[PDB]
C-alpha cells in the first residue's frame, strides 16, 4: 500500500 | 534565456498566526489548521500551517525549503501558493487552507454524489494548472489525485512540489537520480531511464483523470510495481472506466502513448475537456446525474488567500 517504491 | 525570478518570499512572525486544530501529524511534523493575521491589517486568512519536528535533519530542512522556493514562485488559480514561512526553532510553512482536503479522498468519500459536471471541470482545472507550470518551465514529477487539493467542490489546485524540477530554458529533459518514486503514475521513459518532461507529466495527468473517473480506484491494483514497466512495454494500459464514453477514454489513452511527443499538450487537454464540460451528460454516463448536489468555525474579517494580494 505504498505509492512510492525504490527503483 | 531565463528571466529573473522576482517572486517575494514572505517571512512571517509566529505571533501573526494562531493554530486552531490539527489536520494531520507525522514524524516529519504536524500540520495545523489556523488563521493568519497580518500585522495591523484587520484581516484573517484561513491557512494550513506545517510545523516541522525539532528533530529534523539539515538534509530534511534543505528539501522542504526547495519546495517552498517552488511554491513561492508560482502564481496561478489552480496551483497552491506559499503564503510564507516562519523561521522558528522548527521551520513552519504557511499555505492556503484547502478545507475539503485531498481530491483522491473527496471522490472516495463522495462517490455517490459527484456528477459529470464536477468531474470534467476538475480535469479542465488540473490541465490549466499543469499548462501554467509548463509555461513556467516546471516539471511537477508527482502529479496524482493525492496531490490535488479541494478549496471547494468547484475549485481544485495542484500541490506537493517536493519532486518538482525547473528546466533550463535550453533543456527539454530532466535526468533523475535514484529515489523512491510513484511507479504507477509514471511515464515509461521515466521508469526505464529516469527521464522526465512536460509530456511525462501528461502521462500522470492521464492516470490522475482515471483515478477521478473510477471514483478513487487504485491504478494497476493487485499488480506489483516491479512488473509495471513490462506490462507497459507489452502495450497494456489501465482499463476504460465504467462511466467513460470512448471520447473521454480515448483522451486518457493518448496520454499513455510510448512516443512522448505523440501525447497531447496540456493546452489541448484544456480545450478538449472544456468542450466536454459544455455537455457533460454526453461524455460521462453516471446514474442519477441530473439529481446530484455538492456543497466549522468570528468570520467577519475573514478573507480567502486568493483575495489577499500584496
Amino acid at each position: 500500500d505504498h505509492q512510492y517504491y525504490n527503483d | 534565456g531565463e528571466a529573473p525570478n522576482q517572486a517575494l518570499l514572505r517571512i512571517l512572525k509566529e505571533t501573526e498566526f494562531k493554530k486552531i486544530k490539527v489536520l494531520g501529524s507525522g514524524a516529519f511534523g504536524t500540520v495545523y489548521k489556523g488563521l493568519w493575521i497580518p500585522e495591523g491589517e484587520k484581516v484573517k486568512i484561513p491557512v494550513a500551517i506545517k510545523e516541522l519536528r525539532e528533530a529534523t535533519s539539515p538534509k530534511a530542512n534543505k528539501e522542504i525549503l526547495d519546495e517552498a522556493y517552488v511554491m513561492a514562485s508560482v502564481d496561478n488559480p489552480h496551483v497552491c501558493r506559499l503564503l510564507g514561512i516562519c523561521l522558528t526553532s522548527t521551520v513552519q510553512l504557511i499555505t492556503q487552507l484547502m478545507p475539503f482536503g485531498c481530491l483522491l479522498d473527496y471522490v472516495r468519500e463522495h462517490k455517490d454524489n459527484i456528477g459529470s459536471q464536477y468531474l470534467l471541470n476538475w480535469c479542465v482545472q488540473i490541465a490549466k494548472g499543469m499548462n501554467y507550470l509548463e509555461d513556467r518551465r516546471l516539471v511537477h514529477r508527482d502529479l496524482a489525485a493525492r496531490n490535488v487539493l479541494v478549496k471547494t467542490p468547484q475549485h481544485v489546485k495542484i500541490t506537493d512540489f517536493g519532486r518538482a524540477k525547473l528546466l533550463g530554458a535550453e533543456e527539454k529533459e530532466y535526468h533523475a537520480e535514484g529515489g523512491k518514486v510513484p511507479i504507477k503514475w509514471m511515464a515509461l521513459e521515466s521508469i526505464l531511464h529516469r527521464i522526465y518532461t512536460h509530456q511525462s507529466d501528461v502521462w500522470s495527468y492521464g492516470v490522475t483523470v482515471w483515478e477521478l473517473m473510477t471514483f478513487g480506484s487504485k491504478p494497476y491494483d493487485g499488480i506489483p510495481a516491479s512488473e509495471i514497466s513490462s506490462i507497459l512495454e507489452k502495450g497494456e494500459r489501465l482499463p476504460q472506466p465504467p462511466i467513460c464514453t470512448i471520447d473521454v477514454y480515448m483522451i486518457m489513452v493518448k496520454c499513455w502513448m510510448i512516443d512522448a511527443d505523440s501525447r497531447p499538450k496540456f493546452r489541448e487537454l484544456i480545450i478538449e475537456f472544456s468542450k466536454m464540460a459544455r455537455d457533460p451528460q454526453r461524455y460521462l454516463v453516471i446514474q442519477g446525474d441530473e439529481r446530484m448536489h455538492l456543497p466549522d468555525e468570528d468570520m467577519d474579517d475573514v478573507v480567502d488567500a486568493d483575495e489577499y494580494l500584496i
